[PDB]
């Protein structure tokens, strides 16, 4: 039983990871949106 | 350009933490989703000896 519910955690925690990519590729076109002006 | 100097720091102090804050994350679940396949053995253990249970029970019947 356990392996089917520290596994699931894991994707969720994966999609939290692609998540917090996204916002950091963000950070850095928001960066360079800074440096232009 | 005072105000973009701290808007740069403000952005990239939180876009260089977030990376480190992902990374580690990341590669402890690289080794979670390897622990996956632990638990996917972990799973077959498990299972093995409740069936060897009812084997001890089920030999016993012959």
């Amino acid at each position: 039983g356990s392996f089917d519910e520290i596994s699931q955690y894991i994707q969720e925690l994966e999609e939290e990871r692609r998540l917090t990519e996204s916002s950091i590729r963000k950070m850095e076109k928001e960066k360079s949106d800074l440096n232009e002006k | 350009i005072d105000e973009l100097t701290t808007r740069k720091c403000s952005v990239d102090a939180r876009l260089q933490a977030e990376n480190e804050r992902a990374e580690r994350q990341d590669r402890g679940l690289k080794e979670a989703e390897t622990t996956y396949a632990k638990l996917v053995e972990s799973q077959k253990t498990l299972v093995d000896f409740v069936r060897k249970e009812y084997e001890d029970t089920k030999h016993q019947k012959y």
